[PDB]
């Protein structure tokens, strides 16, 4: 017989014993190509027959975990990139997709660490000032106030007396901000642009 | 294609409707009775300059109290004005700019807004914290939010793009009764004072009157060739004016199921942007992409009055809930109170 | 689906139904509806602040 | 394997030497049914008799310590989601009910975007300006100062010459931000607003 | 003319000395006015606005105020650092103070 | 996990080390806490000429926050000490410091005098 309930492998000098049935989760796996017995592939340590593969022992772990229970997981210190490259070596596209998504999220968090900051200008006269500053809407941060020579009175007590610039953040560091299309939306945007 | 039989059925039913309307179509006694109750030459005076806004005032809106009018700029700020003292009760910055609709609750408590963000936000004006905080966000209108209106402090209608006027349960944030009968996106929505029938216009020029209770399209009106911009429901709930991208405005009637009468002139060529009804509804006040805005005798189609010009197109009209005055939200960033 | 033109059976059905209720809708004659609306407006024309010029002692803008 | 007080668990291919009783602390553990000596289970290494568990040896440790002393402490390098799914796998409802509490704390602590920022507009003349600026209440941060011309005492020296905008941060997003209802308070609010 | 406030003044309680009177604004700031010099002895930015009542201790060492937060705030005017600080927050109520 | 080794010690019942570990736990929690550090603000008022100097010679540990011109009337306002108000601030680590109050009788009446 050729079936092995528990086959032994040497990944980077480290021994891994697992069922070939688990090793056959994806027929694209290099390990599946190991499952079949062929003359072109019979290299092993003759002491116990465990096949010799010169690949990393560490990042092979998450691959084995997913292959055993269909869930990928990499520690907060393990190199997502390293496991990506290793799984590419074993040609497991399923993990390549999800590891790629995780790496994309981490890259977005790192690169988009500047959260999109929305800003606004509120025009108020002195009398109306204190209230809107105090009642300033939750989730927003005051940024700057400036005074102008009012059109009426001695540069004061007019609807154009003060401008208060405020701002806030949009939590777009780990997620992707985007836009969407619409036709009448474009028409109206053009109408308002001029 | 058996669909031929079905489309023929639709066509012949439409012809039946046209025939019924023609039978309904008698002499328009109102314009025939032009001699009776002529609104005369009304000269309407501006008295307040709510110049606090800076961006274009896309949509204004009054409040049930008939003293506080909420207006939205293009830049994303809502100004709840105190009409009677020129004071600014509030100034709310909006998470996303490009807003064209401002909705005031039927209490004086909540305010809703929406725009190209494809989300309608509802802000609680009065809270224990003493400030204005966003209460709810409504997403699902994949298209832009064109106009919204508050049925109740938990029921709101949001005429949007994506060809829908979904009725939103504020608390759950869930749209309850969709209105999918339209084909073109919706850029208008007018509530009946009964608050049971709302008329929505779209780029298909199809002013569909809907029943709030079921989502069914109660009626369809098509007297306008171009896209419909603004609908001002008549004070009785039995009729409504409807303005379109054309320079013309046409008053339709629910009972008549057809355009009661039309409002146009040679000198006016700019597309309409805002329609309003006086306290009685006898005055049809219309805002134009022209800097000037006018008012017609709603039942005599003649120019009842002309409003003093602005520096830019008018963009929204709102009469006082009592009809005491009317505010003209114009693109020159100035709301003007007219009485 | 596509063969049914995006289930155009349903679109035709709803169109037919809406036209049906439109047929069921009463047709108050244009003269009659105009008379009714004119009567209501007149009943409210004498009280409309815009139509009825308020003196500059009651309006909230020259109070 | 064989019956023994010591139990050798080959979790993810790594041996954990613990007590059957620790595993038998509660019956809800799937490990409880593993501890049964019936021959129903055979997923054990034939070279040492250790029971082969294909789950994560890393997130197995938190569960083992919880079973040892009834509390789960997650290593700062291991995500609480991993221990969550682990305890779900062994079906410890109590433990799930606790790790979810850990998440309920962590996610409330982070992403507290609307951390309350109360802003006030103190009005002062330069004479007392330094006085209150020096004596700003502890916890309040000065943010802006603006002069405004006035017709009194050549503008300056007037109590309204300067407006000092101050701010304070306040944590209620991580402490359950909300409001309170009161009908008479509502009446007074509407009375004052107009 | 103690024109230092800019919001509505909701309460004004004198001090036993009959020289310092503490007043509260609608927007949440307390001004310990100096009646004889029109000079702000102190400006106190309240943690939460909408305060209707301002209380002055008999000794002039404490000021209390109450708002819609339903928590009475007790401010210790006299502290070593010289900056007014919140002394006590009185919770337990539910209605506005 | 600091609390992890804490519980490990509790199991092993090393009383002195448990004391030390919980003391360190309390210290870490206090220093982290909500960062109660308090910022103290001062109003330096200097002319433009010396403004560059006292900004440049600004004392390490202190932070500049804002500079405000004054509509002073002395020589168009400029070249005058009261022309500008440079307000600066510096943080105080409250948990290390505490920022408490103590009584001082003569200092109490001095505080009363300086209040008015």
């Amino acid at each position: 017989g050729s079936v092995s309930k528990w086959v032994r492998l040497n990944v980077g000098g480290t021994y891994f014993l697992t069922t070939r049935q688990t090793l056959c989760r994806d027929p694209k796996s290099f390990l599946y190509r190991l499952c079949q017995a062929d003359p072109d592939l019979d290299s092993d340590k003759d002491e116990t027959g465990a096949y010799l593969i010169d690949r990393d022992p560490t990042y092979f772990g998450p691959v084995l975990n997913y292959l055993r229970h269909g869930k990928l997981v990499i520690n907060k210190d393990l190199a997502e990139e390293g496991v990506l490259e290793e799984a590419e070596f074993y040609n497991i596209t399923s993990l390549i997709k999800l590891v790629k998504d995780k790496i994309r999220e981490r890259d977005s968090k790192t690169s988009q660490v500047p959260v999109k900051h929305v800003y606004r200008v509120l025009q108020c006269q002195e009398e109306e000032l204190t209230q809107m500053v105090s009642t300033m809407s939750d989730g927003w941060k005051f940024e700057q106030l400036v005074s102008i020579g009012s059109s009426y009175n001695y540069g004061n007590e007019d609807q154009a007396e003060f401008l208060c610039v405020v701002s806030k953040e949009l939590h777009n560091t780990p997620y992707g901000t985007a836009s969407e299309p619409s036709e009448k939306a474009k028409i109206l945007q053009e109408r308002g642009s001029r | 294609s058996e669909l031929d039989q079905l489309r023929q059925e639709a066509e012949q039913l439409k012809n039946q409707i046209r025939d019924a309307r023609k039978a309904c179509a008698d002499a328009t006694l109102s314009q025939i009775t032009n001699n009776i109750d002529p609104v005369g030459r009304i000269q309407m005076r501006t008295r307040r300059t709510l110049r606090g806004h800076l961006a274009k005032i896309y949509a204004m809106h009054w409040g049930t109290d008939s003293r506080l009018l909420v207006s939205a700029s293009q830049d994303g700020k809502l100004i709840i004005w105190d009409s009677y003292t020129t004071n600014k009760v509030h100034a709310i910055p909006l998470r996303s700019s490009w807003v064209m609709t401002c909705a005031y609750a039927p209490s004086g408590n909540y305010v809703a807004c929406g725009g190209l963000d494809n989300i309608c936000s509802i802000y609680n004006l009065k809270t224990r914290e003493g400030n204005v905080r966003v209460s709810r966000e409504l997403a699902g209108h994949t298209g832009y939010l064109s106009c919204c209106r508050f049925l109740d402090d938990n029921q709101i209608v949001t005429s949007s793009g994506d060809t829908t006027c979904a009725l939103w349960d504020i608390e759950t944030g869930q749209q309850t009764t969709t209105f999918t009968g339209h084909t073109g996106d919706v850029m208008s929505l007018s509530l009946a004072p009964d608050t049971r029938l709302f008329v929505s216009g779209a780029c298909d020029a199809s002013a569909k009157l809907w029943d709030v209770r079921e989502g069914m399209c109660r009626q369809t009106f098509t007297g306008h060739e171009s896209d419909i911009n603004a609908i001002c429901f008549f004070p009785n709930g039995n009729a409504f004016a409807t303005g379109s991208d054309d320079a013309t405005c046409r008053l339709f009637d629910l009972r008549a199921d057809q355009e009661l009468m039309t409002y146009s002139h040679d000198n006016i060529i700019c597309g309409i942007t805002s329609v309003s009804f006086s306290k009685s509804g006898r005055l049809l006040l219309a805002g134009y992409d022209d800097f000037n805005c006018n008012v017609w005798d709603a039942l005599k189609a003649d120019r009842a009055g002309v409003l003093a010009g602005h520096d830019n197109r008018v963009s929204c009209l709102g009469v006082t809930d009592d009809g005491m005055a009317v505010a003209t939200g114009s693109w020159d960033s100035f709301l003007k109170i007219w009485n | 689906m596509a063969s049914n033109n995006t289930a155009s059976i349903a679109q035709a059905r709803k169109l037919v139904e809406q036209l049906k209720m439109e047929a069921n809708i009463d047709r108050i004659k244009v003269s009659k509806a105009a008379a009714d609306l004119m009567a209501y407006c007149e009943a409210h024309a004498k009280e409309d602040p815009l139509l009825t010029p308020v003196p500059a002692s009651e309006n909230p803008f020259r109070e």
